[PDB]
């Protein structure tokens, strides 16, 4: 359906990459699925090239592409790692979950 | 207290008397290693509500998932939502 | 094949857009186009998100989507138009050329 | 010079003595409005080489697509490479 952010659990386990982040054991990412129709939402924050491209991708579908369903907005999560055998923490992990998704 | 989404936790904003206040709805967190009567506190702290990690709701702070196999499976975290619930840990293993 | 920048021209006679924006005839507002491949390439300065959800999609095709090509950078171009019969010039127009690609 | 890409431009950095310095590959351009014998000169300055617009890379600054139908069709839009070329303009038309 439409752009919209939609479930996505990781299982660091599952992914093979306890072996290096202790915890959490997993978290919710998230991911941006669905189309992005013109005229793009302004929920969907679409910059000024996604709108031109839209365009000329709904008079000619082989000149351009549609716009994109992206994470737009990331946030960061609580993380525990190994550094050559060092605990390393940090409250804010940057750009592992999403927060808003739009059309670029 | 849930209406601010506040919450003390132990320490091992400021870090004053071994507490620390974990704001933005995140939750305490104590991570051990252990290996037979071998118990250390390694890190206590908040742990951010961003991303909802799964076993962070218990009210007790549990180890419900086996360790890494890094260290030799020694390392025991947890994460837990009631007001200094990771002073101690208990265990629940799939093993 | 791979995501990189490619062509896209823009007439906005043809778009119909010279109703409100004098100047230019058109430019070079470029698209990206290509696969976002795991792993993905320092060039296309992945998120962290991009990767993990790129893993899960290797693994299973159904729990997550590729990573997808999006302009990460836009340029401003130049610009004359029209606010209410007022001309408006503007030298850096932003959002409007994408300079670089990337796996978001 | 066209190594560095500076380019000297006519004007309505700084913009003295009606002219204005057009750095990064910019290049001259000249904003025109002609009904029969009126012509009024709108604007003058740089343009941007971002977005590489086509007719920029004429040497004179010629009018070469057909003005936009607002306000009568009247404007006369054309940016040009060489140095002061956006002092005057000429005319072609597809009509």
């Amino acid at each position: 359906n439409y752009c919209k952010r939609t479930p996505l659990y990781i299982d660091f386990k599952e992914i093979g990459w306890d072996s290096w982040i202790i915890a959490p054991p997993g978290y919710e990412a998230y991911e941006c699925r669905g189309v992005c129709n013109y005229p793009l939402a302004e929920h969907l924050t679409p910059t000024k090239h996604a709108i031109i491209q839209a365009l000329v991708h709904l008079k000619n579908s082989q000149k351009a592409s549609k716009a994109c369903c992206v994470p737009t907005k990331l946030e960061p999560i609580s993380i525990l790692y190994l550094d050559k055998g060092v605990v390393t923490y940090k409250f804010k992990y940057e750009g592992m979950a999403v927060s808003e998704c739009g059309c670029r | 207290g849930s209406q601010n989404q506040e919450r003390l936790c132990a320490f091992k904003i400021s870090h004053e008397n071994g507490t620390i206040l974990c704001s933005k709805g995140s939750t305490c967190y104590g991570l051990w290693e252990k290996s037979k009567g071998d118990i250390n506190l390694v890190k206590q702290g908040c742990w951010s509500h961003i991303g909802d990690p799964q076993e962070c709701h218990y009210e007790e702070c549990v180890v419900t998932t086996t360790p890494p196999s890094i260290q030799n499976g020694t390392y025991r975290f947890c994460c837990c939502s009631t007001d200094l619930c990771n002073v101690n840990f208990t265990e629940n293993f799939p093993p």
